[PDB]
């Protein structure tokens, strides 16, 4: 069980750690989060009480180093930092735990929610979507744009999600215009799965990361990407059977975890109605269809 | 964006453009089967592809053999239309290719867009105008060449005959849409108006009668009256 100590909390801020969140007061003696489960990526995230705009945060994996948070009064944000000196870091944490100045990652044992949301998400894949190679962790925020959004302006600050575009030469084989447009299977299976992602785990990983950035940061381009990756599968007539079953589980937990009061903006009416009710896979998402009907029947 | 009453003069500027109407591509007669069910029988159709500036008409005849053994024909007809329009553009020299293609029915946008991916600089536009191009098959010589076809065929016409020698493109397009609107609203009466006089004939190389300028005024007025009469019936007003 790993720990992310905080130097201090000089400004009042709501701190999230995965799907949990805590309110910390200005100069409250808060010095970090302990008992973080090993084996999964995690995200720590922030929303300042005084500017509820720019949710921001850091994706990390404690297996990859010792990470701590420190507030920067010049740039005005809580920053993640890697500590290279293990004895320093262990001594700092030891002290902080003894003074009981850390909150505990509040995981219920029966609960697989975080695993279910991050099953296919790897740090190494995150770091290719978010390019800042001098760090082992990845910063994301509300305002960052995606490469696709950019094409339609600062490249070093972009979300390099895989570009999906149903009316592109990449998606449409010459001579199979109608076929490929009405059945996206060649674009899913050959172009995307066999060519770019190499396997369905990496595809689901990026789908899951996109959803999490949409939920935690309100990142709109990530929400576009999540929906595009769902639509590409549902709009294919030929999908490996293990993928459809996995997809139904993935989306179920995503819909389960979404704040009830955010359905209006995080859920695209067109995509969901097409996926659950009109697409080839309209009958392959029983768990997702059932939770969506009982929780958000208005959207549909 | 969409073409409407606001930007109507753009049709007659010097940027090459084409209207594409797919209404008459997939044509059927619905009928009863021996067992009392209903069946369709297809007849030959056509794509109506028209340069409104010059009157050049590219009439691609769609022979019933193209539907043989195919399902969802109304959907296929849109993609066949798009395929043939794309083939037509590819066949034109670069300086003759359109800068814009305006589809009369919005359902043609995605099929034509996908078929035109190799031409990213050609804008595919819908229109808000309710154009009467479905009535193209009320033009006898167009209807005749479509029904007589035994294979896929492209036939070239100038839908304005020689009118551009005396009038502008704007005026010629307005006359065309008036004639077609009249034929669409009451074909029998419109044809009566056009051929009533046996001394006014259609040139072998034309589609419409050889009216003098003053007879065109009379004809045009008769067409507007026919359209108003029909409209008072339609709505009882
Ligand atoms: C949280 O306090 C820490 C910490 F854990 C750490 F590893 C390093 C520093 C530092 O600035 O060097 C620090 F203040």
């Amino acid at each position: 069980m790993n720990t992310v100590p905080f130097t201090s909390a000089p400004i009042e801020v709501t701190i999230g750690i995965d799907q949990y969140s805590f309110n910390v007061k200005e100069n409250q003696p808060f010095h970090g989060i302990k008992d973080i489960p090993i084996g999964h990526v995690h995200v720590i995230h922030f929303q300042h009480a005084d500017n509820s705009s720019m949710r921001y945060g850091y994706w990390f994996d404690c297996r990859m180093g010792n990470f701590y948070i420190q507030y920067d009064p010049k740039d005005g944000l809580y920053k993640m930092m890697e500590e290279r000196d293990g004895a320093k870091f262990e001594n700092i944490v030891h002290n902080f735990k003894e003074r009981q100045m850390m909150v505990s990652y509040p995981k219920i044992d029966e609960d697989d929610t975080w695993y279910n949301l991050t099953e296919f998400v790897q740090m190494d894949k995150i770091r290719k979507i978010v390019r800042k190679d001098e760090n082992q962790f990845s910063y994301v925020d509300s305002s960052m744009t995606t490469v696709q959004e950019n094409e339609l302006s600062d490249p070093a600050h972009s979300l390099n999600y895989t570009v999906i575009n149903f009316k592109s030469r990449e998606a449409i084989r010459p001579g199979h215009e109608m076929e490929d447009f009405l059945d996206k299977s060649y674009y899913l299976n050959t172009v995307m799965l066999q060519g770019i992602f190499k396997n369905s785990s990496n595809y689901f990983g990026e789908l899951q990361f996109a959803f999490l950035n949409a939920m935690f940061f309100g990142n709109y381009g990530s929400s576009l990407q999540w929906h595009a990756m769902i639509e590409l599968i549902c709009s294919s007539a030929t999908v490996p059977k293990h993928m459809l079953d996995k997809l139904d589980e993935i989306l179920y937990y995503q819909i389960k975890t979404l704040p009830e009061q955010y359905s209006d903006i995080l859920l695209n009416e067109r995509v969901w109605n097409i996926c659950l009710y009109s697409s080839f896979q309209k009958n392959s998402l029983h768990n997702t269809e059932k939770i969506m009907e009982n929780k958000y029947p208005e959207l549909l | 964006g969409a073409m409407n009453s606001s930007n109507y003069a753009e049709l007659f500027n010097n940027d090459i453009k084409l209207f594409v109407d797919d209404t008459n591509v997939y044509r059927v007669t619905v009928h009863k089967t021996f067992e009392g069910n209903v069946a369709t029988k297809a007849i030959n159709g056509c794509i109506f592809t028209l340069n409104p500036k010059t009157g050049h008409l590219f009439l691609k005849i769609i022979h019933t053999s193209v539907w043989a053994g195919q399902k969802r024909l109304s959907q296929l007809a849109k993609w066949k239309t798009a395929e043939e329009v794309s083939a037509l553009v590819r066949s034109l020299p670069k300086e003759e290719q359109p800068k814009q293609i305006i589809v009369t029915r919005k359902a043609m946008l995605d099929p034509l867009e996908v078929h035109m991916l190799d031409f990213p600089n050609i804008a595919i536009r819908p229109t808000e105008l309710r154009l009467p191009f479905s009535a193209a098959m009320s033009i006898d010589k167009l209807s005749d060449v479509v029904m007589k076809a035994t294979e896929p065929q492209m036939v070239l016409f100038n839908i304005y005959d020689d009118w551009l020698d005396r009038i502008s493109s704007y005026t010629a397009f307005s006359r065309l849409t008036l004639l077609l609107r009249a034929l669409k609203t009451n074909e029998e009466s419109a044809k009566m108006i056009l051929l009533s006089d046996p001394t006014i004939t259609i040139k072998s190389y034309h589609l419409w009668p050889s009216f003098t300028d003053e007879q065109w005024i009379t004809i045009e007025s008769q067409m507007r009256d026919l359209i108003l009469t029909e409209y008072g019936r339609k709505y009882n007003v």
